[PDB]
RNA sequence: AACGAGACUCUGGCAUGCUAACUAGUUACGCGACCCCCGAGCGGUCGGCGUCCCCCAACUUCUUAGAGGGACAAGUGGCGUUCAGCCACCCGAGAUUGAGCAAUAACAGGUCUGUGAUGCCCUUAGAUGUCGGGGCUGCACGCGCGCUACACUGACUGGCUCAGCGUGUGCCUACCCUACGCCGGCAGGCGCGGGUAACCCGUUGAACCCCAUUCGUGAUGGGGAUCGGGGAUUGCAAUUAUUCCCCAUGAACGAGGAAUUCCCAGUAAGUGCGGGUCAUAAGCUUGCGUUGAUUAAGUCCCUGCCCUUUGUACACACCGCCCG
């Protein structure tokens, strides 16, 4: 085992980066938010649900055990 | 859940055929036969495979309990 | 958001604000996960957020709803103890009192000196179990010359 | 027990229990010194 | 399209085998394209019979291993539908051409074996069948995603699609293209 | 439409909500202390589980010939992890299902009919197929 | 009828068993006619050890 | 070595060798020269008419 | 595979061709039914074998002389 | 010429051919009843959904079990002495679906605790032949067969949806399987009814699987050992906890050395169920379904076995014999 740092709620830099990482990244899953930031992972699940209501991300597929989200579906 | 899916497919394939075999001519259904049997996947045929009967000295039909010499 | 507080101390055990409310509370002895999802609902609060997001007003109510469970209409069968024995009532025991209570019942069964206390004092299994192939701490045995 | 009548005084603190919990029926156990075949080494003599 | 199945959305046309060596044991589109990878359970009762069944199905078969996952072929197909999806968003290709490169780049060119002399280990270099290459390459990359997701927050779908990228474009960040080159490095030595 | 046509995951999630609006279902007091079956290790997350289960009760009666408190439990029962011992099947609670079916019968969406089992009232059968089309109206079947 | 039991008394040696089976057969012919001539003709003209059971009514 | 990747195809299978039958002798045609032929040892199951990927044709087989 | 014919087949096959040479065809099914009538073979599977060998012999007897 | 091999028996796989069925179904209406316009139309009708109604209806495809047929290396192409056979292919169920039965001769193999089978010896009233109690479960240790685990291909909580081999009171001496109604969180209690069983339980409304929430890489909510208190059931009796249930307690264990077992197609592995023992009780054994891979189409290297030739100081047979 190991020790990895995580945060269960946001602070400034995480939250502000969260809005601007979106157009920079084509793939968006909660797992990828775990590594690029230090985020719990369950935090990232609900964080993406918020963004989809704004239309800053787009759903592309959904399942019980895995969920995919994309940038804006533009090209 | 699984084997039912193959059963309903196998029946509807043959059902369609039989309707043409009885009320329409040969050359209608001969055509349809060539199409299905091309990607045959047990649509017009049936597996003969069913479970084999277990014999003693194993939990399965082939697999056996462990053997110790000491 | 919600940067207000994190790790805190409550009665007899330190409880983190890192974890969800119900599961956080379980660390305190005499409270399992099953016991906590009840007590939160009698308190009529969310269990869908962290323990660091509770206020002092709220957690003050929690311990009251916990330590008088019969008076907030949690059934008798759902308690740890029903008629302790020689105390005459239904009871619910929590962290540091649990150990004190436990050590009494050990002492009692060597006081009378039943089969129980002897097995306890010898360090052998209380319940019907074989000890022939069960245990080991020990195994270094030799016999040659 | 099996042969022996172990006498006991009855306390008011023993109520609810059975009689047979206060008299044992085996020697607690001691050991030992492992014996011969007590392992994968014991064997041979001639 | 109306006479040949896609994959449920993915064309099997505009898909090539870019070797002349490894085709006729890699095929996916001659008529062997189907909506799903599944069989009635005929796959082997002759040595040649193994070859015929699709590459995409073979991948699904070798994905379920190690005890708890055996006999759960439907759960396995969930991982494959996400894989192609992730591969297409992530790089943007016909996501089968990714897989075909990933298989061809992971198959060994020369291999070693054992030979008994003097009661001591000696090794001999030998060649390898095209059918061996395909079987090996399917084994190796599936071990990668299985290994990575054994304590990672990442799901096996994500891990597997990453593993096909680094195989399809060699970069030695995969479990496959590493282990390929290990064998060939041995085969040079004892030869 | 008949209830056969539609998805059933969707069916219950609109039927559960329907009942709770209309003041229907007089619920037992015990609903926040209830494991819900012998083979569970926890209470439900859901706080309106009673409403959800009454949906699934009335649906099965539409299909099959109707049966008592015993049979409902057998339909719901699942696997019991006995720890170190191997898992086995077992049946869940009874006294919950005995409150469910009597609560439905108070609304006269079911009734004790002949041949050893409650059966769903024509008023009940009307209300099922009424909201069955509401499902297709909603999304689009 | 299945009986699956040891082939070895006082178990020793390789563990073996033995499947025995008995197959019963039932079949019935329904007549509707006067009960006299039936009970007359039925009980006679039977060579083997085969059982017969007459019933008053069933339908 | 410094030879580029060669390709050569089976003409005939000869028989199996090795000390567990794990190696297979085979005759192969060079696929650029139709009168050239070398014998090889090949590990995997082969049929006939399939193509291999030789790293050299300096090597040649003679025994197990 | 396997399934090399036994001597019980080869003994009676020769006999049946010698004394009923005329009745034989060269079809499987016709040569079966003849063996069923000119003799009784007490099994069904055995009958299907003895016919097939009787057929296979009758092919060669229409060439040079057999030595059996 | 004979025994074994094979032949044989059982089982699986092929029948819209044959035989016949309210203790098995299907179809067809007759329908009348319920339901929603859900589609054309209006709600009727036509179509769709199941149930009651079903017959003096029609039929036997499905289910059931009987009589029969079918596969033979049969046909074709290679190969073989062109013999015996072998390889590929067509048709198609390919010449191997799995079991039962099994020779000569032998073993100082197991069983006097299956036997009112049995020799001889012993014991036989202070009995080795009956009631009460205790023990076969006692642990510093060594080994074998297994079960459950070490998580995210997961756990947890809801929702959906599929099966088969069987078995059951009227038996042993007191006992079965359970629907339905009522009461209880649960274990369970209580009131009624059916089943001699293709008739009642059971259209066996099972698990894995499937669909949607929650947890987040943390010895964590993974794991459930240890242990405290309380409630039920069986019995004449439950203490060294018979079994079952509720709350609490929360350990080792984070993929395993030297070694080693088993397996080739509905097979391995995962997963549940019935029977056996049973007053109460399977982590065992014996059968059955369900989901269902990877790898091989070989070889004598290891271990071992069959046949020939050869050598031998061996025959209690190399686990032999024999020297200072």
């Amino acid at each position: 085992r190991d020790k990895l740092n995580n945060l269960v709620l946001f602070d400034k830099a995480t939250y502000d980066k969260l809005c601007k990482e979106v157009p920079n990244y084509k793939l968006i899953t909660p797992a990828v938010v775990s590594e690029r930031l230090k985020i719990r992972g369950s935090l990232a699940r609900a964080a993406l649900q918020e963004l989809l209501s704004k239309g800053l991300i787009k759903l592309v597929s959904k399942h019980r055990a895995q969920v995919i989200y994309t940038r804006n579906t533009k090209g | 859940h699984v084997a039912q899916i193959y059963a309903i497919r196998q029946s509807i394939s043959k059902a369609l055929v039989a309707y043409y075999q009885k009320y329409v001519d040969e050359a209608s259904k001969k055509e349809i036969k060539d199409i299905l049997i091309q990607y045959d996947r047990t649509l017009l045929v049936a597996d003969p495979r069913r479970c084999e009967s277990k014999k003693f000295g194993g939990p399965g039909a082939r697999a056996r309990y462990q053997k110790s010499y000491r | 958001p919600e940067k207000f507080q994190h790790i805190l101390r409550v009665l007899n055990t330190n409880i983190d604000g890192r974890r969800k409310i119900a599961f956080a509370i379980t660390a305190i002895k005499g409270v399992g996960r099953r016991y906590a999802h009840v007590v939160l609902r009698k308190a009529d609060i969310d269990l869908t957020k962290r323990a660091g997001e509770l206020t002092e007003d709220e957690v003050e109510r929690v311990i009251t709803i916990m330590q008088n469970p019969r008076q907030y209409k949690i059934p008798d069968w759902f308690l740890n103890r029903q008629k302790d024995v020689k105390d005459g009532k239904y009871s619910q025991v929590l962290a540091n009192g649990l150990d004190n209570k436990l050590r009494e019942d050990l002492e009692r069964l060597k006081k009378i000196r039943a089969h129980r206390g002897l097995r306890h004092f010898w360090g052998l299994r209380v319940r019907g179990q074989h000890t022939k192939t069960t245990g080991r701490r020990g195994r270094t045995v030799g016999v040659s010359k | 027990n099996g042969k022996t009548f172990n006498q006991v005084e009855i306390k008011p603190e023993m109520i609810g229990h059975y009689l047979g919990e206060f008299s044992i029926t085996y020697k607690p156990v001691k050991h030992g010194r492992p014996g011969i075949g007590a392992t994968h080494s014991s064997r041979f003599i001639p | 399209t109306p006479d040949i199945k896609l994959f449920g959305k993915w064309s099997t046309d505009d898909v090539q085998i870019n070797d002349i060596s490894l085709q006729d044991y890699i095929a996916v589109k001659e008529k062997y394209a189907k909506y799903l990878p599944h069989s009635a359970g005929r796959y082997a009762a002759k040595r040649f019979r193994k070859a015929q069944c699709p590459i995409v199905e073979r991948l699904t078969n070798s994905m379920m291993m190690h005890g708890r996952n055996n006999g759960k072929k439907l759960m396995t197909v969930r991982i494959v539908k996400h894989a192609f999806e992730i591969i297409h968003l992530l790089t943007g290709e016909n996501p089968l051409q990714v897989l075909v490169n990933a298989i061809i780049n992971s198959g060994p060119r020369e291999d070693s074996t054992r030979i008994g002399r003097a009661g001591t280990v000696r090794r001999q270099a030998v060649d390898v069948s095209p059918l061996r290459r395909v079987n090996q390459a399917i084994w190796l990359l599936c071990t990668g995603a299985r290994e990575a997701a054994f304590r990672n927050i990442k799901t096996i779908a994500e891990c597997l699609a990453d593993e096909l990228i680094n195989a399809a474009k060699g970069s030695s960040n995969s479990y496959a293209i590493k282990k390929k080159d290990e064998l060939e490095r041995v085969a040079k030595s004892n030869r | 439409v008949t209830v056969k046509d539609v998805n059933q995951q969707e069916f219950v999630r609109a039927l559960a909500a329907f009942l709770k609006k209309s003041g229907k279902l007089k619920v037992p007091e015990w609903v926040d202390t209830v494991k819900l079956a012998k083979h569970k290790e926890l209470a439900p997350y859901d706080e309106n589980w009673f409403y959800t289960r009454a949906a699934s009760t009335a649906r099965h009666l539409y299909l099959r010939g109707g049966a008592g408190v015993g049979s409902m439990t057998k339909i719901y029962g699942g696997r019991q992890r006995n720890g170190v011992m191997p898992s086995h099947f077992s049946r869940g609670s009874k006294s919950v299902a005995r409150r469910v079916l009597q609560a439905l019968e108070g609304l006269k969406m079911v009734e004790k009919d002949q041949d050893w089992g409650r059966k769903l009232t024509p008023q009940g059968q009307r209300d099922l197929d009424r909201i069955a089309g509401q499902v297709a109206a909603a999304k689009k079947k | 009828l299945r009986i699956t039991t040891r082939k070895t008394p006082c178990g020793e040696g390789s563990k073996t068993w033995d499947r025995f089976q008995m197959r019963i057969h039932k079949r019935l012919i329904d007549l509707h006619s006067p009960s006299e001539i039936v009970k007359q003709i039925t009980s006679i003209s039977i060579e083997p050890g085969v059982e017969v059971e007459v019933t008053i009514a069933d339908a | 070595r410094v030879q580029p990747i060669k390709l050569a195809r089976v003409t005939k299978v000869l028989g199996r060798t090795g000390s567990q039958g794990q190696c297979t002798q085979v005759r192969v045609e060079f696929m650029d020269d139709t009168s050239r032929s070398i014998i090889r040892n090949v590990k995997g199951p082969v049929r006939e008419g399939d193509v291999l990927t030789l790293l050299e044709s300096e090597r040649e087989a003679r025994r197990l | 595979m396997g399934r090399v014919r036994t001597k019980t087949v080869k003994k009676a096959a020769r006999v049946i061709i010698e004394k009923y040479y005329t009745r034989l065809g060269n079809d499987f099914h016709t040569n079966k039914r003849v063996c069923e009538e000119i003799a009784i073979i007490p099994s069904k599977k055995l009958r299907n074998k003895i016919a097939g060998y009787v057929t296979h012999l009758m092919k060669r007897i229409q060439r040079g002389p057999v030595r059996g």
